[PDB]
Order: C-alpha cells, then sequence, then structure tokens
C-alpha cells in the first residue's frame, strides 16, 4: 500500500480532533459554546436536550457537544461516550451548594472504563464575581491531583469577557496533538 | 393529424353579443 | 447487520449515514422491529440535510410509544428546529411534535406551540393549528391550561383561507370531543 | 376521520402505512385480510370494512387495496376524496401503479404522505404544487399554496401560448332486451391541455341553452346540460350570477367543465342480434349493425362485443365488413371494425358447435357492448363560442380544441 495521499493531506492539515462538554447545569456551557463557535453571547434557556457543533481553529476541527447536568439528563451523558475523544468540564465556582453534587458526578463519570484515553479538561467558569476562586483552590477541592493516568489542566474562562478560552484550546491541542 | 377529431381554433368571446 | 448498521450510524460520514437511514426505513417498512436501534439514531438527529431529518422524525414518531423513556432525548432538537428560517423544517417539526404520543413530551412543547401560534407562514399557521388540535386530543386539560382556544378562535378571522379552514376544522374537532 | 391510511398488496402485505392520529393500533391491518376473505366468500364484502369499533375503509387500486382505518364517525366521503386525491397524485408522480414502484420510491413516498395530510385532515392536494416541494431526485413551501390561486402557479413562462382542448363525448345507451332504450345519457367533457406563460384567466363561452335564453338567443341549437360541474379553478360565484365562466387555467391537462344530460335522440349505432342456439347442437349469431350516425362521420376503431357461449368452441364467422376475432379470455366475440362510415350496415352470421354434456350451472346473459369512437362529431350540437384568454402582461393566445365522440355505457341487453 501507499500513503502518499495521507502525506499530501497532512502537508496542509488533515487532523480534526473532537471534544466533549460535561458539568453542572446553568454553568455557562451554552454561552461558552456560543463564544467558541460564533463569538457572541446569545441568550439560551436550560439545555433540556443538547447542542453539538464544531470548532475550526489552528487547522483542527474541534467538534463540541454541549451536554447539561440535569438530574434527568445526567445519566444521558453515557450516550455521548461512544466515539468520543475529548471532554471539557465546566465548573460553577459561584454555586457552593452544587459543588459537592458536581464533584460526586465527576467522580462517578470519571470512573468509567470506556473513558480512559481522554485527558482532564476543566474550565474555570463563573469568573465574573469576587466569589470565584483561584486555579488552585478549585483544583484542590476537586482533587484533580489524585486522578491517576489523567492529564488534567486548569483553565479559567470568563463567558462575558471571552478570555482564557484560547489558552484552554491550546492546552487541549498540545495534549491531543504531539507534533510540531 | 390526430385521431378523435382534429384540433380547431377557438375565439375569445361572443362577438355577436357585445 | 444490526451491529454493522449501528457502526455505520455511529460514523462521521454523511454518505454512510444516509444509506443507514434508508436501510433502517426499508427494514421498518419490510416489517422489522428497528425500535431497538432508536437510541442509536438519537445522536445522529441534528443534521443539516433535510432528507435525513424527515426520516429521523418518522422513526422517532414510530418509535415513540415503543420507547417513551428514550424519547426524552429529543425535546432539545425539536426546540432548536422550531425556529428554523426554512418554513418546511418548521412545518415538519410542528407535525412531528404532535405525532409523538408521549405524556411527558407534550408538556415541554407548549412554548414552541405558543411561539408558532402567531406564525406568519400560512403553512406554518396550518401546522400549528393541527398541532394544537393534536395536543388537545392528547390532553384536553393541557390545551385548556395553555389557553389555545382564544388563538384558535382568532385564527378564523385572519388572512390565509387555507390556514383559516384548518383552524376552523381544529376548533370543530375540539368542540366535537 | 380515518386513523391511518395504508397501502396493502394482493397477498395481504402492507406496501406502506402512515399513521395520522394514532388512535388505532397498527396490528389491526392483519385482521383486514381474513375479514375481506369472509365477506367475499359470503357476498358481504364492502369497501368499508369494520373490525369492532374501528372501520377499515379500503378501495381496490391497480395492485393494492388503499385501506384507511378509522375509529370515530369520521367523514367517509372526506376519506374517499382524500384517497382519490392520493391516487391521482401517485399516478402523476408514478407512471405505474404496482408493487414495483411502491417499494422503489419510499423515500419520497414517506415525505409525500406526511405532507399531504396531518392528523386526519388533508392539507396538500395539488400534484403540480406538491412536485414543487417534494421530489424524488428541499426549499421552502411555495407561496401559491398559501396564496388564493392554488391551481395556477405564477411566474410560469413559455415560448408559445398553446392550449389543447378536448371535446370528449360519452355516448351511454341502455337498450333492454325488448328493443327499447332505457338509459340514454350523454356526459360532456371539456378538458384542456393548457401550456402558456403566466397565469391566464380563461373566460369560457359556449352555446349553452340557459345562456342563450338569458341573452335572448334561445332560438338556435344550444346545449341544455342537465349537470354542469366546473373544475377547481372555475369560480362558482361567476357561474351562479350570470353563467360567467371565468377561472385561471392550470398548467397542463385538466378537466375544466363536464356536461351531463340525458339524450332523446336515436342511437348512433343500431345493433340487432339474433341467437339461433340449438339445444346443445349449435348456435347462430345473427348480428346486424345499423349506423344511425350521419354519413359524413366515421366510427374509428369500432369493436362491437358480442358475448358467445361460455363452453362454445369451433366457431365459424360469416360476416360482411370488419374483422371478427374470438377471444377466449373475454368469452365473447368482438365485431372489430377499423373505420365505420356513418349509415353503414354490416351483417354477420356466427356459427359454432357446443359440447354434448350440459353445463352444471347457468352463466348469465351479459349485455352486448360496443367500443365505437367517432371523433370530430358533435351529436349534442353544443358549439363553443369564445375563450377569454387575458394576461396581465398581455399576449396573443392561439387556443386549440378537438371534439371526440366515443362509446360510453352503450350496453345492449341480451335476449
Ligand atoms: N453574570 C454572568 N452569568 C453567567 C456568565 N457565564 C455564565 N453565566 C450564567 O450561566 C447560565 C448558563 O447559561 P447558558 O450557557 O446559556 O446555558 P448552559 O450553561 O448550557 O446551562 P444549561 O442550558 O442549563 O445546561 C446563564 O443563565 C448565566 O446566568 C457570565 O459570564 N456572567
Ligand atoms: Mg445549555
Amino acid at each position: 500500500g501507499n500513503i502518499f495521499a495521507n502525506l499530501f493531506k497532512g502537508l496542509f492539515g488533515k487532523k480534526e480532533m473532537r471534544i466533549l462538554m460535561v458539568g453542572l447545569d446553568a454553568a455557562g456551557k451554552t454561552t461558552i459554546l456560543y463564544k467558541l463557535k460564533l463569538g457572541e453571547i446569545v441568550t439560551t434557556i436550560p439545555t433540556i436536550g443538547f447542542n453539538v457543533e464544531t470548532v475550526e481553529y489552528k487547522n483542527i476541527s474541534f467538534t463540541v457537544w454541549d451536554v447539561g447536568g440535569q438530574d434527568k439528563i445526567r445519566p444521558l451523558w453515557r450516550h455521548y461516550f461512544q466515539n468520543t475523544q475529548g471532554l471539557i468540564f465546566v465548573v460553577d465556582s459561584n454555586d457552593r451548594e452544587r459543588v459537592n453534587e458536581a464533584r460526586e458526578e465527576l467522580m462517578r463519570m470519571l470512573a468509567e472504563d470506556e473513558l480512559r484515553d481522554a485527558v482532564l479538561l476543566v474550565f474555570a467558569n463563573k469568573q465574573d464575581l469576587p466569589n470565584a476562586m483561584n486555579a488552585a483552590e478549585i483544583t484542590d477541592k476537586l482533587g484533580l491531583h489524585s486522578l491517576r493516568h489523567r492529564n488534567w489542566y486548569i483553565q479559567a474562562t470568563c463567558a462575558t469577557s471571552g478570555d482564557g478560552l484560547y489558552e484552554g484550546l491550546d492546552w487541549l491541542s498540545n495534549q491531543l496533538r504531539n507534533q510540531k | 393529424d390526430r385521431k378523435g377529431g382534429s384540433y380547431s381554433q377557438a375565439a375569445g368571446s361572443d362577438s355577436a353579443q357585445s | 447487520e444490526i451491529f454493522e448498521l449501528k457502526a455505520e450510524l455511529n460514523s462521521d460520514k454523511k454518505e454512510k449515514k444516509k444509506e443507514a437511514v434508508k436501510k433502517v426505513i426499508a427494514s421498518m417498512t419490510v416489517g422489522k422491529d428497528v425500535s431497538a436501534l432508536f437510541p442509536d439514531v438519537v445522536n445522529c438527529m441534528q443534521t443539516d440535510n433535510l432528507e435525513l431529518k424527515k426520516l429521523v422524525y418518522l422513526y422517532l414518531m414510530n418509535y415513540a410509544k415503543s420507547q417513551p423513556d428514550m424519547a426524552i432525548m429529543a425535546v432539545n432538537t425539536f426546540v432548536k428546529d422550531c425556529e428554523d428560517p426554512n418554513p418546511l423544517i418548521r412545518a415538519l417539526a410542528v407535525r412531528t411534535m404532535g405525532c409523538i404520543r408521549v405524556d411527558k413530551i407534550t408538556e415541554y412543547l407548549c412554548e414552541p406551540l405558543r411561539k408558532c401560534l402567531k406564525d406568519e407562514d400560512p403553512y406554518v399557521r396550518k401546522t400549528a393549528a393541527v398541532c394544537v388540535a393534536k395536543l388537545h386530543d392528547i390532553n384536553a386539560q393541557l390545551v385548556e391550561d395553555q389557553g389555545f382556544l382564544d388563538t384558535l378562535k382568532d385564527l378564523i378571522s385572519d388572512s390565509n383561507p387555507m390556514v383559516v379552514a384548518n383552524a376552523v376544522a381544529a376548533l370543530s374537532e375540539i368542540a366535537e370531543s | 376521520s380515518a386513523s391511518a391510511v395504508y397501502v396493502l398488496d394482493l397477498k395481504g402485505k402492507v406496501l406502506i402505512c402512515r399513521n395520522y392520529r394514532g388512535d388505532v393500533d397498527m396490528s389491526e391491518v392483519e385482521h383486514f385480510m381474513p375479514i375481506l376473505m369472509e365477506k367475499e366468500e359470503e357476498g358481504m364484502l364492502s369497501p368499508i370494512l369494520a373490525h369492532g369499533g374501528v372501520r377499515f375503509m379500503w378501495i381496490k387500486h391497480n395492485n393494492l387495496y388503499l385501506v384507511a382505518t378509522s375509529k370515530k364517525n369520521a367523514c367517509v366521503s372526506l376519506v374517499f376524496s382524500f384517497l382519490y386525491k392520493v391516487v391521482q397524485v401517485f399516478s402523476e408522480y408514478f407512471k405505474e401503479l404496482e408493487e414495483e414502484s411502491i417499494r422503489d420510491n419510499f423515500v419520497i413516498i414517506y415525505e409525500l404522505l406526511d405532507e399531504l395530510m396531518d392528523f386526519g385532515y388533508p392539507q396538500t392536494t395539488d400534484s403540480k404544487i406538491l412536485q414543487e416541494y417534494i421530489t424524488q431526485e428541499a426549499p421552502r413551501p411555495p407561496a401559491t399554496v398559501t396564496n388564493a390561486v392554488s391551481w395556477r402557479s405564477e411566474g410560469i413562462k413559455y415560448r408559445k401560448n398553446e392550449v389543447f382542448l378536448d371535446v370528449i363525448e360519452a355516448v351511454n345507451l341502455l337498450v333492454s332486451a325488448n328493443g327499447n332504450v332505457l338509459r340514454s345519457e350523454i356526459v360532456g367533457s371539456i378538458k384542456m391541455r393548457v401550456f402558456l406563460s403566466g397565469m391566464p384567466e380563461l373566460r369560457l363561452g359556449l352555446n349553452d341553452k340557459v345562456l342563450f335564453d338569458n341573452t335572448g338567443r334561445g332560438k338556435s341549437k344550444s346545449v341544455e346540460l342537465e349537470d354542469v360541474k366546473f373544475h377547481q379553478c372555475v369560480r362558482l360565484s361567476r357561474f351562479e350570477n350570470d353563467r360567467t365562466i371565468s377561472f385561471i387555467p392550470p398548467d397542463g391537462e385538466f378537466e375544466l367543465m363536464s356536461y351531463r344530460l340525458n339524450t332523446h335522440v336515436k342511437p348512433l349505432i343500431w345493433i340487432e342480434s339474433v341467437i339461433e342456439k340449438h339445444s346443445h347442437s349449435r348456435i347462430e349469431y345473427m348480428v346486424k349493425a345499423k349506423s344511425q350516425f350521419k354519413r359524413r362521420s366515421t366510427a374509428n376503431n369500432v369493436e362491437i362485443h358480442i358475448p358467445v357461449p361460455n363452453d362454445a368452441d369451433s366457431p365459424k364467422f360469416k360476416t360482411t365488413v370488419g374483422s371478427v376475432k374470438w377471444v377466449p379470455e373475454n368469452s365473447e366475440i368482438v365485431w372489430s371494425v377499423k373505420s365505420f362510415p356513418g349509415g353503414k350496415e354490416y351483417l354477420m352470421r356466427a356459427h359454432f358447435g357446443l359440447p354434448s354434456v350440459e353445463a352444471e350451472d347457468k352463466e348469465g346473459k351479459p349485455p352486448i357492448s360496443v367500443k365505437f369512437e367517432i371523433p370530430y362529431f358533435t351529436t349534442s350540437g353544443i358549439q363553443v363560442r369564445y375563450l377569454k384568454i387575458i394576461e396581465k402582461s398581455g399576449y396573443q393566445a392561439l387556443p386549440w380544441v378537438r371534439y371526440i365522440t366515443q362509446n360510453g355505457d352503450y350496453q345492449l341487453r341480451t335476449q
């Protein structure tokens, strides 16, 4: 066989990649997805179903599927586990009461044998009020250092400002793409 | 030609009724 | 067969997705219980192609009573499609919303029905009139709570003779029951 | 108020079904076939079946039974009209009505079924209009359906404006075995094949008896149509006011008006048949055909069907004009004539043997039917006056129409 076509495609870029979106509901996941795809703050209701899109940046077609954290929709996240390569976690630092529930849900989902090659990707959401913590307090509370065989990185993103998403995308690309 | 009666031209209205 | 179809439907190629949808439609028409693959087709639902959306909606309508629990993963797609610029897509979504015999599904569809009640498209008006009648037949109490009687009555006094006739027929059917 | 319209097959297999209300389980279609078999075997078969509290109304298509199940006291006439519209749409979209196309165009079939009717209420019935939104080889729905003019699509452009009309005559004669004609009705048919540019509004004017009487010209030959039914594009108000036939012609062949009135004139063909049937020995066919039509008119493709014996064999034909062929499939002798000039008189003498063994059961006496078709002949005498072709842009139209006289329910009771 010959792989000349593959080399020609890679000379201009052929890899696309994928990504997933999980976390607590009402955490700005829809707004973050809109900012990543379009770049505008559109008003959206609670994600009763789900939103799936693709992101084109750095010659990588990052497919993003926004998924809510509702009680009736939390168990439905297993449907997206099939043919999934990436995953992004949206944290709600302004919701102290739901922090324990989010941690338990992450532990339950993080204990899935199918999701093993996906590295950790946590978005520091709720970066609009002083009640938002730092990038180490949230990581310490979530116990991200205890995730063996998990490549986790903490990135703080503000939905209103749109800053911090580029750093997270670059970190995800570096973790997924191991080329120059 | 065509079976069933040849096509014939038709008018636009009753010219004799104004 | 079933595994190969599921693998094809779980792919990122539209050319194989269309063939898989056609095969699934043929199997159901041939008399094959394809309701076991209903959750698999749920992920491959939000598609830009109009041909596959109709097939997906038909499969969901035909596989709604069989798997009511798995139908909870279709409200978001219907809500998103209820505002499509293309009138045909909106009419198809309105028709599919009323065709789903789900008790917990018509509850969340009231907002799209209210939004489409004042739809400018006469075909959209007829589709909303049909959806309101279907919802009232499914749930008369839900229709009364939504207050769609006033909108249906006001439909007869508007333009679009076809939409007016559809609204009158829906009102007669509601009063018939 | 049918619950679901389905398409079945000759072996009981449902070619395609589409639920609209969901009030009836789809498994009731299985019991339709045994019920039909029992009704046919007991003579109680009817198009509208009834499985308990659910009625299974079905009609016999070319190859499948268009069964439409229902549960409530829905409009049976409305269901029949919807089925007829669906059949017309299928015939327009699919040139053949058989199992070869039912299983070949299901992708567009499902879309057409979904678009045609919703919740038991039909919504789309224009085949041309439906072809602009549903195709087998999608844009927004056309505004013509939303607009008042749903039978004349705007923006149509043609190099020429030629419309081919068709004055189709239907000669139905019911001559009893006693020699008297009981049912002699002639049904007119004004069908035009319009192919023009834009949305022309035809202004039809003919030699009607009522119109001539109203205008005061009730002294010449005017057709007094007992039943006059306009097409969909025909405006009922204009005809009701002063017999004003103003409507927007459709794009293609369509039936604008169809006259229907009784006839008090002599039959165009006088057929006298004789039966010298010996008691299990032989049979005689003293068939004499007299053409009562005008000598200037010729009946092309005349086929006078004469029913021969069911067990008859070894026939001998002694005729004068026209080929005679005995078709065992139809069990009758067709007095086939290529062209029959008016006033012609053809005499035939059939002679065949019969089996010695008598038949166990009777076979009946089917009526004798002819298949005469003489074009360019107007027996009713109704003459078209004018056709007001008006366009907003303005163009010179060249309408065309042909008058065809054929044989309809022209059956002759046997002796
Ligand atoms: N004030 C403020 N609120 C924010 C900001 N980012 C996210 N939110 C809140 O987060 C909520 C989530 O909105 P969306 O992103 O549209 O929806 P979602 O994150 O997918 O949540 P669900 O739809 O319920 O799954 C919004 O209602 C906002 O109130 C922000 O930057 N500033
Ligand atoms: Mg959301």
